Parts: structure tokens; C-alpha cells; sequence
């Protein structure tokens, strides 16, 4: 329908004005511009000139009622924070936003059990009203009219979920920087929406008022600075660092000789004339590298200067070290799609939704008194349109994965412009998908331009376990990561410094044979490390230990590892080899960016070792090695052994499938246990691989024996014992297999001294394994190993939050969690005193 | 074969009134085989053969009586598949015969014939394996 | 705007808009009544006239509304209330039935796969060709074992002996596809040499171009909103006005011996009742004259399918085409006045006694 | 729960798993159980010298999954640091 929207008539004293009228408004009362024009006869070339003063604040008072539902007070400090208004999100706010958008995302579609989630660009129609306020105050006087939208980005606080249908929302403005440049005045806004208390995520704005501005007075800037690595290495190094007064650490004693030092530095600066700062302040933490490569608080960086005129300490540390930037790049980018959007016919719809009732947007009259091409959409639209884009296809249309976007615009759009966008896989950060954008208009001119973090689909790594050894393995990553080097490099120092011999080497040239020589003093300092190897072995109360090097004594010169194959197949050697090239693989991933927070992790044996050290860095690579190459001379010396080193045991791997395909698990465990109480020899299954696919046994070579052999004979036999259980009691096929089980025993017990385990039709020996490891067998030796682990793995680096839900173990098979319940289970699985006592009296709570 | 059968069809197209016995065998014939189902291939080209006046369709093999013959002549067999009445024009006897007293056939191989217990169409597959109502099926050179 | 994206093809929006149930549902109509009408029209009939010669008619899924319709129709001046009747009902089956369950973005990495194999652009009705009613079932009720009451699939249509065709969300019935992918076999396999017995499924699978899963739970909550409306607005259907059979798309009954209202029925029927087809078209006939959308791709050659050899001849009345066969008939017979128009499908029961 | 306080407890329990590991069994069947079903993984990924734990994990895919992959559409996908490297890195060939 039609109706008024501008209106010429004279005033008192001779003066133009030009009513300049808004009819889609707030309350559906129109708003009005009044624009003033001082007519004068007497300058016959230029009757009219315009009325300046209080011009601002006429089009301030307009764009407010507007924009804000509240009185209109322009008397702000620019520096105090805004608060929004709680904000309940209805089920049909959603619908509109994302019809007015086009985001046709079934997350945000109402569908049956299923609550309805809001899309992260929702977070402007929240904010808006917190986040314009601030470019409004007195000191920051601008003309609204030329006010231009450079960029804005949302970044979602790590373990917030998304924007519900239910959700209230508390929102907060302030306002980070607000400078003068030469070609106009720039303020930087952060908007924090909280839910519950807790804060859900960042919404980033920055807007452009056009023009020459001396406000210098009513300027400042807030910047994070990157963080900065240093190496303090030499003393004159430590020495340069005390110079400066900025430099500040809690004990001045701490020695920083050789260690690693990174400066997370915020400078906050407020200008006072064109180049010259008024004040420069500085701060941060000075932190440093554990051997966990953690980060503790070391001290401070404390530095204020007023009249400054550039800042010292970013020098300095610019010049000084390195700067560790998160985002890393892949090696080539990689092309996603190149996708066809438009622009709306009218800009009504989205400006319902999100509350931008710029006229510049809607009314023609107010966008040719601008001097816009027309009336612009709405940026703010593109960057929720060109996102959905994003959404769809990069995150395969799983809401949940965007946590982070931001977006450039670089030039306007007029309503019905097609949009050719494209989009690229970048790089990564964090385990998150680096993904830029770059979308151009039917002139080919750039108009858009921002980029994106995409969660990665649910990850899960499994660390392998020992079996897998090659000679070289993991070696060809030693020469081109750096991160490798250093895993490989601090552990090989620890070996060859501590017990004297090179991991490296023994990788790299299986050894046939290697002998330690324990020369001058420091040949002497490792054979007593050497001397101190101890395997003790709790046996009724008493504590039987033994040394594990018996012949290495005082009066040792050498002492030799033996291996008619090669010693990077003999455990001792083999566990700290496979723990290395996995730990220094994993780090390498972790440099590139690409190991997802969230993700769940599990070893297998040995791997667990690595997999606690890769993802929660329990332990330092040295400490790791260092567990795991005992963990392996325990093994092998926690088994009788014969003059030629003989074992009385040995594992067998099994197929319960071959046997028969009636023959299921419950059927396996039973025929062990059986010919385990029977023969009364030791026979328990070890390994639990592939559900009816994939199991081992170890344990007495003779059970081993007896088994493959009472498996041999049913499979030949065609015995369900499925359907025998039916028709038979308990006691009836106990005994029908006891039967079975004694003719094979007697064969086994009758052969010679370390019986020789051969094939089966669904058993296979494993050739090389000596010890009943993952056994009971090996109880007996629990304690000693339990000390061992308490003294490698400190209270310190065991940082819950990294274990808890992501960790799978081996006893459990249960996810990490530090409750009543689950410490129940483990007493359940193994009976310790520590837990018994912790499950008993659970209400330690309060500390 | 179903694409032998479209092949006599096009035969047919060829001299429209020229009389063409398509003789429609099965798998579960004497001699000379087919991996081929007895049903199937009839049920599923009836139709098409049947919008040819000059094809004369002939049903044969596992026929031995006037009795399991005649289902296929009122058209009634195809009912068991669901499929409207399905009738056809003759039918041919190739084991059956065989016995004859004026075939060649010798004396103890005429007994021999005879004491072959037969099978159901149900379980005639099994040739391929184990004799099979006293029949194998084994490959010619 | 139908009139304006008639006049000038140039502002007819994507087969994306115009395929989507709030408009398709109406206009598909429109395309029915209007060939009625030069059927009609053409023969120098009425409409009522036309619908004498009927011993019956019946609609396939939304089809259904329109036989009703067309079944109340005397008089041109009075034929146009039977038209609003009818369009007016699927405009509230199409704008209900969307506004219950809308299509939503398709992850694109299923699209991409869904099409390198060969199978149509995931939609919410998936038809299988070549499979038991009872074996279909069987692989849906093993798809539906994993998902929740919300995402669940069913059998939409029963179109005939192994034909059928299974319904629901679009992503879940992407599942079924999978379960289904494997479980088949190239269709080029030649088996020839493989004994019958022993051989593998062949059998052929494919998404429908609709935006909205019919007959199917998705729907339901739809059902009573349209009546609700359907009353707000003239519309109703007594059994008095109704002059000729209309066979229920699931009893295969007549709608007019019926206690409550027909109106109600025929929207039950095609929000969430089956359609079983070949019990809903129960009648004997010489011919059935095909009103209803899509030429040879359309309803009646289906039906003739199913009834081959039992003397019902097929005519498709919205195409004006050639078969080679004379399977069935196109457009032309209809109106035909040598004994040409005339044609009937042999019966073999008959022709070969 | 106090911070500190947990660590503690959380310590002491991480330690014993490792301890008592060495004689009860591995539940590797439980495990690949909790991580393919329980979290729906889509990517995971072995760290090892060669791909044993993976075509383990891939056997037990077609042992148990088969439908529950097929109907819940998920696309799982199973990468060895030993020989998927490119997969890993994201680093592919034209
Ligand atoms: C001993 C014997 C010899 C045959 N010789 C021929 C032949 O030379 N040419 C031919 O087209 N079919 C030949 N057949 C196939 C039969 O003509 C007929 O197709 C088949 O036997 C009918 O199957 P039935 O014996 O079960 O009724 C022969 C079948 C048998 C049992």
C-alpha cells in the first residue's frame, strides 16, 4: 500500500526540511529523519547549505528507535560493558531465521523426537541489539548513515553445545578496540552469549564509520598477542632475559638454563596523537615446557610505558623466538565444491528476523540519500547464506561441526545477484578442518570472503601392540618430521646415557648380538643401573625378589644381549621400539593439527603404554621407555627357564570357527576351563580379538597341548555342544568331554621335557612367546611392577579430563571414568588394596 | 533359454504365416540338458510368444501320462504361480517312450529304465550331484 | 501463479518447486480433470454423460480424489463445484501433508553415493521391482530393527505381484538401499550356466520423483488437521451424489456403503493406509481408460501389467503415441470410429481352450 | 568432587589398570565394541608399524555391523598410519 515517505516544507527562520520517513519500524509507528537545510537568497550559486551541527545525533535518535527498545541515552562509556536482555528461543523464531536465510537444515526442522536446535548465525539475532549499542556513545561519534559492516564471525567456546529451541540466553557486549585510522573511525565488538551460566560462544563484529576523525582522545586497542617460543639455551641467553624489567618470574632461582619458554602476551594500548601511543601495557604468563610438554606458569611479562611508540617486549620476542601459530596448512588445497546462490527479492524477511530495520536496506529513498547502488542486502545475510553453504557441504549437513566461522565483506550485493561461492580445504587447527571460502558475483567481483573450522568425523585411534615389529620401521618419518626426531632422539639419549646402548641402532640394523661394556666412571654408572633391575614377586606375604641381571656384579666388565635372529625382535628391545615409532607418529599428527579433541583412544597390551603417552601424556618419552623396557625384562624373567633358555609354557592362537561353525565362545571358554580344572595344568584365554574369529590362550605347554588336541577332535567329531547342553545335563557333558580331555592328556604328560606345541585345525602356535603373560600366572609379580609405574607415572601429569570417556583400558574394557562404580568394577576384576579401601569409604569427597 | 525363446519370436516376425512349433523344454529333460527351471521362462515369455499366431507352443519334458499332462492344456498349472490360465498346444515325450515295445532299446536296459524311481520337478536339481531317483547329469566331451 | 508460468515457460520455477506436494497435488489434478474434459467434451458428452458409460472408477494414491469427484459430475454449468470439490481437497492434502514432514537438505556425500551406484536421487518413496511383498518386508523389518518409531519405513504402495514400493524419511530408506545393495547381484551376471535353484537375486531399485512420503506415519498427525479444514470449506461427499462405484484404495470396497464420512476415508486412505492396489481394482472389465498423469509411464500400463492375460485392455487416455506392441491402446482409440477403435486383449484362458 | 582430589584418585586408578593389565586378559572384543557401536567412530585410525588391529577391527565390521552400518547410514572408514598415510594427512593425488 501506498504511503508518505518524505515530506519538503519551510520552517521558522528560513530553513529547508526534509522529513525523511521509515514506515517499516518496531511498533509499526512510523519513524522520521529530520534533515535541515539553511536557505539563504543572498548566495544566489548555493541558496542551500546544510545544517551540521547535531547532524549525528539526528540520525543516531532515528537509527535507535530502531534498533534499540530502550530510552534513548547516548551517554555511554565506551569502555563499560554491555549487557543484553535474556532471550527465550521459540520454536518459530528458529523457522523464520532459517526460511528468511534459506538454511534448509533438518537440525533446525521441527521433526518427531528430535528437539529442535538453532543455527549458530541465530547467535546475531540474540546479540544484536547488546552488540549495536556499541558504536553508539557520544564518544564515539559517528555518522550512522555511513556506517559500513567489515566483518563478523562466531567462534563456539570448546564443550558448549549448540543453541537449543529451549535455551535462554543471556547476552554481553563490550567493545575491544575502537581506533581512528586515516580513512575513518573502526570499533571492534565481542558479543559472549551465556546459557546457564556458563558462556556458550563469541560473536565478532567490526563496523567502519567513513571519515576524518581527530577523536584521538576517545581511541584504544586491546590485542592478543600470539605466543612466542624461546629456547633459552646459552647463559648470556638467561643473562639478556633478566635485563629486562618486564621479565618477571615467581622464583628468581628457577633455573631457565635449557628450557623452552613461551610468552602468552595480551598489549593493551591507547592512542594520543596520530603515531605516538599515550600508554602501551603488556601482560601475559611466561610458562614453561614440562617433559609431559606441558606448560606451567613460570612468571610474568608486566611492562607499562606511557608516551610510548611502539611496543618493546613484542619486539623483543618477535626477534627473540619463534611464533607458534595453531593453524597449520595442509600440502595442497584441497577443492570442495563451487556452489550457485541468490540473493533475496525484497530484504524485509531477513530484516524481520534479525531486527535490522536500516532503512539503507528497505526504503529506496534512504539508500539513495547514502549513495548505495540500491537497496543492499543485507551482509549479514550473505554470511548466514554463503555459512549454510559451508554447513551443507563441508560438514556434510551435520550442524553439530562448524564451531567456528568468520566472514569478510569485501563488497556489496544487490537483491536478485547470483552468487558463484566457492570452497577449499585449507589446513587444519586442533584437529579441526581448516576450510576458506571466496564467493564472487555475476561480474566476477569478489564479495565475500571468510573462512571455517569443521569438526572432524568421530575419531578413535588404536595404538598396535608387539607382534608387528620390521627392522627400520617408523625410520623414514625420523628424516623428514621434526617432531619425530625429537621423540626418537630424547629417548635414545635416555638409553644410550642410562643402560648404554642406542634404540636407534637397533632399529635401524637389526643387531644379531650386543654387548654393553661398562668402562671408565661412567661405564661403571650404568652397570649399576643395570645392577639395580629387580623382579619382585609377592608370594603369601613374602616378597621374593631377584636381580634381573643375575650376572652383572661389581665386578662385571660387559655384560651381552643375545638373539640368533636379531635383538629388535627380542621384547626388551622390541616394546620401547614399537612405543617410540608410535608416540613419535602420533606427535607428528598432533604437530599437523590433526588429532581431534574429543577423540577416544585404546592399546592393545604394549600399545596401551603408547596410546596413554600419545593422546594424555602421562608420561614423559623417557619415562615411557623407560616403563616399558622393564616391563619387558619382567617377562622375560618371570618363567622357570631351562640351560638352553627353555620355556615351560607358550601361547596358542584360535579360531573357534574352524573347529565348527556351531562352535561359539561360551563353547571355547568352556573346552579351556574344562581341560583347564581337569589336567589340572594352566590353561586361561589370554587374548580376546575377534568375536568367534580370533582368541589366544597361553599358559602350561602341555594344556596348550591337551587343547589344541580336544579341538582337533570335536571339530573331526562334529560336536555342538550347543545343542548337547540342551539334551544333556551339566554333569553329563562335563563328563562326556572329561573323557575326551583324559586320552589327550595322558598323550601330552608322556612327552619329553619342553614339550614342542604344534598346529592345529583351528590352533596355531605362536612361536616366540615364552611367558603366560595376561594371565594369572604373572599376580605374583604385580606389585613390584605397581611400584615401578607409581614411580614413573607422578599424581602431576595424570590430567583427568584427557582420560575420562576417551580412554578404553584393557582390564576394564570400560571408558575412563573416576566413579563409585567403576572403581568397583576394577577391585571386581583384580582385587587391590589401594581400591578396596577407596570403593569403602567413597565419601572422601570433601577434601 | 528366455533370450532363445525371444530368438523364435523374431524367427516368427520373420514369415508371419509360416507354422513355427516352438518346442519349449526344460532343464529336467532327458539327454542333452539345461541349467534352466521348467517354469519360470514359460511363465515370464507366455505372453510375448502368444501375440505370434504362427508359434504352435509345445510344452515337453518330465511328461510321462495324460494325467500331469492335461494341467498344462487346461491352462491350469500357471495358477500355482499366481498368473492367469496360462494353456497350451501339444506336449512331447521324450523319456516316456522309451521303453516301447518296438524301440531299439535292449532288454535288461528297458529293466534297467523302468526301476529308475523318478523325482518331483521339487528336487530334480539334484542330478547335478548325487544320482538322484537312480539319474546323474555328466558333461559330454 | 499457474497461469503466468503457462503463458511465459521462461518464469516456470525448478522441477525442485513444482514437484514439492503443496502445488503438485493440485495442479496434478487440474491435469486429470482436464483430460476428462476433452475426453468429454470431444465425444459430445457431459460430463455426467461420460461418467454413465462408467461401471465404476477409482483413483491410485491421490488419483482417488478425483474419481469421487468425478463420479458426483452431472452438468457443465454444475461440473465446476465437482471441480473445487476435488482440487480444493488436494490442496489441503498437499499444503497439510508438507507442513507435517518437509524435505530437508540431503547430506550431499549420501547423494553423491546414491548416484555413483546407480540408484535414483534419494526421495521419501524408494519402489523395488522383482521382490516378494513378503521378501520387501523382510528387508525393511531388518532396516527398521536399528531406528527409532520417528525415522521408520513401511510399504507404501502394493502396485502389484513383485512389484512394491517402501516409504519414510529419505536418509532411512537410503539405509534400506544399503542393506539392499548387497543382497543383489550385477545385472549382467549371467547365470545361464549356474543351475536355477542356485542362482542370486536379480532385481531393480529406485527412488520416485515426490517430495513427500505417502501412506506412511510421517503423516498421520496431517490426517485430522485436513478434515478439520476440509469441513471449513464446502467440501463433503455423500453417498447420494455419488453416481458409480469408487473402489477403496484399501478394502476394494465401495466408498458409498459406508457408515462414517467419505471425505475422511479418502484422506485416510492416501495419508496413511497402503494402497493395495491389485485388491482395490477387484472389478471386471473390458477396458480401463488411464486419466491420470504421466503417458505410458503412468497408471494404466501398470495395471495392464498386472492383468495381461485376462482380456482387460488398457487405454491410456493423456497421449497421443504409438505402441508397437499393442500391448495396450493411447489416446486415439477412445475416440476412434472404424472398428479399429474397438480392439480387446485376448484372454488365453479363452482364446486357447 | 574437589579438583585436586580427583587427580588423586584418578592417579591411583590409572596405575592400578596398567599393574593388574599385565595378568588378566585383553578385552579387545568388548573394546572395538564400545568405540564402533556405543560411539559410532567413522574414522579410526592405527597407530602402528602395519595394519593388524585394523583389518581386526574391519573383520568385526562384517562380523556384526553389517546391519546396524547399513540401516543407521553411517559411513565408517578404517586408516593404518602404516600404509594410509595420504587418507591421514589429507594429502591426495590430482
Ligand atoms: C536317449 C535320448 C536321446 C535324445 N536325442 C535328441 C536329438 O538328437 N536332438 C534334439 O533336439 N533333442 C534330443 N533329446 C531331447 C528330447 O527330444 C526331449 O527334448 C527331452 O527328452 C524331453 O524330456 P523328457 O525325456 O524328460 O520328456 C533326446 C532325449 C533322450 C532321453
Amino acid at each position: 500500500e501506498l504511503k508518505p515517505t518524505v515530506i519538503l516544507k519551510l520552517l521558522k527562520e528560513n530553513i529547508i526540511q526534509m522529513e525523511m520517513i521509515e514506515n517499516r519500524t518496531m511498533d509499526g509507528k512510523p519513524v522520521s529523519l529530520p534533515l535541515l537545510y539553511n536557505f539563504n537568497p543572498d548566495n544566489g550559486f548555493a541558496p542551500i547549505s546544510e545544517v551540521m551541527e547535531d547532524r549525528n545525533q539526528r540520525i543516531k535518535e532515528m537509527y535507535w528507535k530502531l534498533w534499540i527498545d530502550e530510552p534513548f541515552n547516548l551517554d555511554f562509556d565506551p569502555r563499560d560493558v554491555i549487557k543484553g536482555k535474556d532471550f527465550e528461543i521459540t520454536a518459530k523464531e528458529v523457522y523464520d531465521f532459517t526460511h528468511a536465510v534459506g538454511n534448509n537444515c533438518e537440525d533446525f526442522v521441527s521433526r518427531p523426537d528430535r528437539t529442535m536446535l538453532a543455527p549458530m548465525d541465530f547467535a546475531i539475532v540474540v546479540g544484536w541489539r547488546a552488540i549495536i549499542k556499541a558504536i553508539f556513545p557520544n564518544t564515539v561519534d559517528g555518522d550512522l548513515l555511513k556506517l559500513v559492516h567489515l566483518s563478523n564471525g562466531y567462534k563456539m567456546i570448546p564443550g558448549a553445545k549448540p543453541l537449543q529451541v529451549g535455551d535462554v540466553v543471556s547476552t554481553t557486549a563490550v567493545i575491544e578496540s575502537v581506533v581512528n585510522q586515516p580513512t575513518g573511525k573502526i570499533v571492534d565488538v565481542v558479543g559472549t552469549l551465556s546459557r546457564n551460566g556458563k558462556p556458550v560462544m563469541e560473536v565478532t563484529s567490526s563496523f567502519f564509520y567513513r571519515g576524518n576523525y581527530t577523536d584521538f582522545e576517545n581511541t584504544f586497542q586491546k590485542t592478543v598477542e600470539p605466543v612466542y617460543q624461546m629456547h633459552i639455551k646459552t647463559s648470556k641467553d638467561i643473562a639478556v632475559l633478566r635485563s629486562k624489567e618486564w621479565f618477571q618470574l615467581d622464583d628468581e632461582d628457577f633455573d631457565l638454563l635449557n628450557k623452552t619458554l613461551t610468552f602468552e602476551t595480551e598489549t593493551e594500548v591507547t592512542f594520543k596523537n596520530a603515531n605516538i601511543f599515550s600508554s602501551v601495557k603488556c601482560f601475559g604468563p611466561i610458562k614453561v615446557e614440562l617433559p609431559t610438554k606441558e606448560t606451567v606458569e613460570i612468571g610474568i611479562v608486566d611492562y607499562e610505558a606511557g608516551a610510548s611508540h611502539g611496543n618493546p617486549v613484542v619486539d623483543f620476542l618477535k626477534r627473540n623466538g619463534s611464533t607458534l601459530e595453531q593453524k597449520v596448512n595442509l600440502e595442497n588445497p584441497i577443492p570442495i565444491a563451487v556452489l550457485d546462490s541468490y540473493t533475496p527479492s525484497t530484504n524485509e524477511p531477513y530484516a524481520r528476523v534479525s531486527g535490522d530495520l536500516n532503512p539503507i536496506h528497505v526504503s529506496r529513498h534512504f539508500a539513495s540519500y547514502a549513495n548505495l547502488p540500491g537497496t543492499i542486502t543485507h551482509g549479514m545475510f550473505s554470511s548466514a547464506s554463503v555459512r549454510a553453504l559451508i554447513e551443507n557441504w563441508a560438514a556434510d549437513s551435520v550442524s553439530s561441526r562448524v564451531r567456528g566461522y568468520t566472514c569478510q565483506f569485501v563488497d556489496m550485493v544487490l537483491p536478485n545477484t547470483a552468487l558463484k561461492t566457492s570452497i577449499q580445504h585449507v589446513g587444519m587447527i586442533n584437529g579441526r578442518k581448516l576450510i576458506k571460502f571466496e564467493t564472487r558475483n555475476e561480474d566476477d567481483v569478489v564479495v565475500l570472503t571468510g573462512e571455517a573450522e569443521i569438526e572432524q568425523p568421530v575419531t578413535t585411534f588404536v595404538f598396535t601392540g608387539q607382534g608387528s615389529q620390521e627392522q627400520g620401521m617408523g625410520m623414514d618419518l625420523y628424516k623428514t618430521s621434526k617432531a619425530a626426531q625429537d621423540v626418537w632422539n630424547r629417548a635414545d639419549n635416555h638409553f644410550k646415557d642410562t643402560y648404554g646402548f642406542s634404540i636407534l641402532d637397533i632399529v635401524i640394523n637389526n643387531p644379531v648380538n650386543l654387548t654393553i661394556h661398562f668402562g671408565g666412571e661412567k661405564g661403571k654408572r650404568i652397570r649399576e643401573n643395570y645392577s639395580a633391575m629387580i623382579f619382585e614377586t609377592i608370594v603369601d606375604g613374602k616378597l621374593k625378589t631377584e636381580k634381573i641381571f643375575k650376572e652383572i656384579n661389581e665386578h662385571s666388565t660387559s655384560y651381552t644381549f643375545r638373539s640368533e635372529k636379531g635383538l629388535l625382535s627380542a621384547t626388551q628391545f622390541t616394546q620401547p621400539a614399537l612405543t617410540l615409532m608410535e608416540k613419535a607418529a602420533f606427535e607428528d599428527l598432533k604437530s599437523k593439527g590433526l588429532i581431534p579433541a574429543d577423540a577416544t583412544f585404546a592399546g592393545h597390551s604394549l600399545g596401551e603404554y603408547a596410546a596413554l603417552a600419545s593422546l594424555a601424556d602421562v608420561m614423559s618419552i623417557e619415562s615411557l621407555v623407560e616403563v616399558v623396557f622393564y616391563r619387558g625384562m619382567t617377562m622375560q624373567v618371570a618363567v622357570p627357564r631351562d640351560e638352553l633358555g627353555r620355556s615351560n609354557y607358550g601361547m596358542i592362537a584360535i579360531n573357534p570357527g574352524r573347529v565348527a561353525a556351531s562352535f561359539s565362545q561360551e563353547a571355547l571358554q568352556y573346552v579351556v576351563e574344562r581341560v583347564g580344572k581337569r589336567t589340572g595344568w594352566l590353561v586361561e584365554i589370554v587374548n580376546y580379538n575377534v568375536e568367534n574369529q580370533q582368541y589366544v590362550a597361553a599358559g602350561d605347554l602341555r594344556a596348550l597341548d591337551t587343547v589344541t588336541n580336544v579341538l582337533n577332535f570335536i571339530k573331526l567329531q562334529k560336536i555342538d555342544i550347543i545343542e548337547l547342553q540342551k539334551s544333556l545335563s551339566l554333569e553329563e557333558v562335563e563328563g562326556h568331554l572329561f573323557e575326551i580331555i583324559d586320552e589327550a592328556s595322558k598323550k601330552s604328560a608322556v612327552k619329553p621335557r619342553p614339550l614342542k606345541l604344534e598346529r592345529g585345525f583351528a590352533c596355531i602356535p605362536l612361536v616366540g612367546i615364552s611367558v603366560p603373560f595376561h594371565s594369572t600366572y604373572l599376580m605374583n609379580g604385580v606389585k613390584p611392577f605397581k611400584s615401578f609405574l607409581k614411580k614413573n607415572i607422578i599424581k602431576e601429569n595424570v590430567k583427568v579430563a584427557r582420560l575420562a570417556g576417551k580412554y578404553i583400558p584393557n582390564l576394564t574394557a570400560k571408558p575412563f571414568q573416576v566413579t563409585k562404580e567403576y572403581f568397583q568394577d576394577v577391585y571386581d576384576l583384580t582385587g587391590s588394596e589401594p581400591i578396596k579401601e577407596i570403593i569403602d569409604n567413597w565419601e572422601k569427597y570433601e577434601q | 533359454s528366455i533370450d532363445a525363446i525371444s530368438q523364435v519370436i523374431n524367427i516368427a516376425k520373420a514369415h508371419p504365416n509360416f507354422p513355427i512349433a516352438l518346442q519349449w523344454t526344460g532343464g529336467r529333460g532327458g539327454g542333452h540338458h539345461s541349467f534352466e527351471d521348467a517354469h519360470t521362462p514359460m511363465l515370464q515369455m507366455y505372453s510375448k510368444i502368444r501375440r505370434h499366431p504362427n508359434i504352435m507352443l509345445i510344452f515337453g519334458s518330465g511328461f510321462g501320462s495324460a494325467d500331469d499332462t492335461y494341467p498344462y492344456l487346461t491352462g491350469e498349472w500357471s495358477t500355482k504361480f499366481d498368473y492367469p490360465p496360462m494353456p497350451f498346444d501339444g506336449f512331447l515325450f521324450g523319456s516316456r517312450v522309451m521303453i516301447a515295445k518296438e524301440v531299439k532299446t535292449s532288454p535288461d536296459a528297458k529293466k534297467c529304465i523302468a526301476a529308475c524311481t523318478g523325482v518331483p520337478d521339487d528336487k530334480w536339481e539334484q542330478t547335478y550331484k548325487k544320482p538322484t531317483g537312480g539319474i546323474v547329469t555328466v558333461r559330454s566331451e | 501463479n499457474i497461469l503466468e508460468w503457462l503463458e511465459n515457460p521462461s518464469n516456470t520455477p525448478d522441477k525442485d518447486y513444482l514437484l514439492s506436494i503443496p502445488i503438485s497435488c493440485p495442479l496434478i489434478g487440474v491435469i486429470q480433470l482436464a483430460h476428462y474434459v476433452v475426453t468429454a467434451k470431444l465425444l459430445g458428452f457431459t460430463p455426467g454423460e461420460l461418467r454413465s458409460y462408467l461401471k465404476g472408477a477409482t483413483g491410485h494414491s491421490q488419483g482417488l480424489v478425483t474419481a469421487v469427484a468425478i463420479a458426483e459430475t452431472d452438468s457443465w454449468e454444475s461440473f465446476f463445484v465437482s471441480v473445487r470439490k476435488a482440487i480444493t481437497v488436494l490442496f489441503f492434502i498437499g499444503v497439510r501433508c508438507y507442513e507435517a514432514y518437509p524435505n530437508t537438505s540431503l547430506p550431499p556425500s549420501i547423494l553423491e553415493d546414491s548416484l555413483e551406484n546407480n540408484e535414483g536421487v534419494p526421495s521419501p518413496m524408494l519402489s523395488i521391482s522383482n521382490l516378494t511383498q513378503e521378501q520387501v518386508q523382510d528387508y525393511v523389518n531388518k532396516t527398521n530393527s536399528h531406528l527409532p518409531a520417528g525415522k521408520q519405513v513401511e510399504i507404501s504402495l502394493v502396485n502389484g505381484a513383485k512389484n512394491l514400493v517402501v516409504s519414510g524419511p529419505p536418509q532411512s530408506l537410503y539405509g534400506l538401499n544399503l542393506t539392499l545393495r548387497k543382497a543383489k547381484a550385477p545385472s549382467g551376471l549371467d547365470q545361464s550356466r549356474i543351475p536355477f535353484s542356485e542362482r542370486k537375486l536379480k532385481f531393480s531399485n529406485r527412488f520416485l520423483p515426490v517430495a513427500s512420503p505417502f501412506h506412511s506415519h510421517l503423516l498421520v498427525p496431517a490426517s485430522d488437521l485436513i478434515n478439520k479444514d476440509l469441513v471449513k470449506n464446502n467440501v463433503s461427499f455423500n453417498a447420494k451424489d455419488i453416481q458409480i462405484p469408487v473402489y477403496d484404495t484399501f478394502d476394494g470396497s465401495d466408498l458409498r456403503v459406508l457408515s462414517g464420512s467419505i471425505s475422511e476415508r479418502i484422506v485416510d486412505c492416501i495419508i496413511r493406509l497402503p494402497v493395495k492396489w491389485e485388491t482395490t481394482t477387484q472389478f471386471k472389465a473390458t477396458h480401463i481408460l488411464d486419466f491420470g498423469p504421466g503417458g505410458a509411464s503412468g497408471l494404466g500400463v501398470l495395471t495392464h501389467r498386472n492383468k495381461d492375460g485376462t482380456g482387460v485392455r488398457v487405454i491410456v487416455a493423456g497421449t497421443l503415441d504409438i505402441n508397437p506392441d499393442d500391448d495396450y491402446g493411447f489416446k486415439q482409440e477412445i475416440f476412434d470410429v472404424t472398428s479399429n477403435g474397438l480392439k480387446k486383449n485376448p484372454n488365453w484362458l479363452e482364446e486357447y481352450h | 568432587m574437589k579438583p585436586e582430589v580427583e587427580q588423586e584418585l584418578a592417579h591411583i586408578l590409572l596405575t592400578e589398570l596398567l599393574a593388574y593389565q599385565f595378568a588378566s586378559p585383553v578385552r579387545w572384543i568388548e573394546t572395538q565394541d564400545v568405540f564402533l557401536k556405543d560411539f559410532n567412530t567413522e574414522r579410526v585410525v592405527e597407530i602402528g608399524p602395519s595394519p593388524t588391529l585394523a583389518g581386526m577391527a574391519q573383520r568385526t565390521l562384517k562380523n556384526k555391523y553389517e546391519s546396524y552400518d547399513a540401516a543407521l547410514s553411517l559411513h565408517r572408514e578404517i586408516l593404518c598410519y602404516s600404509k594410509d598415510a595420504k587418507e591421514i594427512y589429507y594429502t591426495p593425488d590430482p
